[PDB]
């Protein structure tokens, strides 16, 4: 949750004071949890910003060998009034870092799940529903501290806050809340399973899914998948599909890639760009298992700088490659998954940019992206989007959404660029 | 809240 260090710093007292002011206490807990005295503002020109070493953020440990631990305000406060002129503190520097830094959507500071939980009744019990306040709340807030608003609102009112929105919101704007509010592995297991639903599979959403996803992301979707579905994930990839497609997406779906090694192999890196040249447009036809074997054993690092390596004996690129030698399902999931290896950000950009630049929008990928992404590199996302189209990802969902759902989109995006 | 100056 933070990373902690802890400092001594000595001031001496300005006529203004010492030049900040703080919060918290047992009667005005800053958070849910700590009753801890903060910084919450350091005076420009004051003793403590002369001082520079005191940041805003910091916690208050001890003012003169006088622990602040399970104070009320006002005691804190005191211990400050009666220090005198030179005063020494104890604080601890912290540092919010946590899941991702690429995430549009960060945890809320100030949470309190008992109270979304009761606000979201209020909301779901207001006539016509205010859907601006379930959307301010639900894409403001962590995936966690969605299932700790989850857990609440089932305690208090004996049912399934999804089922309940499932009944008090519609179109666009419930498939996106209902995604926001399973977990990663729930929701990815179930996207997959939508796109197996039914003789005729969507492949696209299967590359998409099956091709950005890591190890560990994989190894709990097997996980969810058949603790919701009673089957195993690849039993039904193996149904659905047929042929080289269905080994490489077999073998993706494994999620048993290496992991990235300290010492980067160089000699394999032009062992593995010699074989994929070999397979393909070297020889008349294609090993396919020769591709389907490196690209999903070795690791991302690695395969990046195979395929640079490759550039050096082929006369074209991989993705050159990959469309002068097979076609189908099987050439989508190599184009595919070879993006995610070079650049996943400009992956998912490029899928983002189709599902919105023409006639309608592919609502099930933007949304998919959306919420799958938000809390994982939405960021980069967003730069490589900006950085390729001119335009932001706000302004291109703004201009292909409206209404409620436009909204939750635009806040899953995080601002404008 | 009740941001007090020292
Ligand atoms: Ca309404
Ligand atoms: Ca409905
Ligand atoms: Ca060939
Ligand atoms: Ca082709
Ligand atoms: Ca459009």
């Amino acid at each position: 949750d933070y990373l902690v260090t802890e400092e001594e710093i000595n001031l001496t007292r300005g006529p203004s004071g010492l030049g900040f002011n703080i919060v918290g206490g047992t009667d005005q807990q800053y958070v849910s949890n700590d009753s801890g005295i903060y910084v919450s503002r350091i005076k420009e020109n004051g003793a403590a910003a002369l001082d520079g070493r005191l940041q805003e953020g910091d916690k208050i440990l001890s003012v003169n060998g006088q622990d602040l631990k399970n104070l009320l305000h006002q005691d804190a406060v005191d211990l400050f009034r009666n220090a005198g002129y030179a005063v020494s503190l104890r604080v601890q520097h912290r540092l919010q870092v946590q899941g991702s830094a690429y995430g549009s959507v960060k945890a809320y500071t100030n949470f309190d799940a008992e109270r979304d939980a009761l606000n979201i009744e209020t909301a779901i019990k207001t006539k016509g529903v205010d859907e601006v306040t379930i959307v301010n709340i639900l894409t403001n807030r962590s995936n966690e501290q969605r299932q700790d608003i989850a857990f609440a609102y089932q305690r208090r009112t004996k049912k399934e806050l999804a089922s309940a929105l499932k009944s008090a919101l519609s179109g666009h704007l419930e498939t996106v809340i209902l995604g926001l509010l399973k977990t990663p592995a729930q929701y990815d297991a179930s996207e997959l399973k939508a796109s197996m639903k039914g003789l005729g599979t969507d492949e696209d959403s299967l590359i998409e899914i099956i091709c950005s996803r890591t190890n560990q992301e994989l190894q709990e979707i097997n996980r969810v998948y058949k603790e919701m579905y009673k089957t195993d994930l690849e039993k039904d990839i193996i149904s659905d599909t047929s042929g080289d497609f269905r080994k490489l997406m077999v073998a993706l779906a494994k999620g048993r890639r290496a992991e990235d090694g300290s010492v980067i192999d160089y000699e394999l890196i032009d062992q593995d760009a010699r074989d994929l040249y070999d397979a393909g447009v070297k020889r008349k036809g294609t090993d396919v298992p020769k591709w389907i074997s490196i690209m999903t054993e070795r690791s991302v690092p690695h395969l990046q700088k195979v395929f640079d390596r490759y550039k050096s004996y082929s006369p074209y690129d991989m993705l050159e490659s990959i469309r002068k030698e097979v076609k189908g399902d099987l050439e989508n999931a190599f184009l595919n998954l070879v993006q995610c290896i070079q650049n996943k950000p400009l992956y998912f950009a490029d899928r983002l940019y189709d599902s919105m630049k023409g006639k309608g929008t592919r609502d099930k990928v933007l949304i998919r992206i959306m919420v799958s992404r938000s809390e994982v590199d939405m960021l980069k996302i967003r730069s490589e989007f900006k950085r390729k189209y001119g335009k932001s990802l706000y302004y291109y969902i703004q201009q292909d959404t409206k209404g409620d759902y436009q909204k939750a989109l635009l806040y899953l995006c995080g601002g404008d660029d | 809240q009740s941001e007090t100056s020292v």
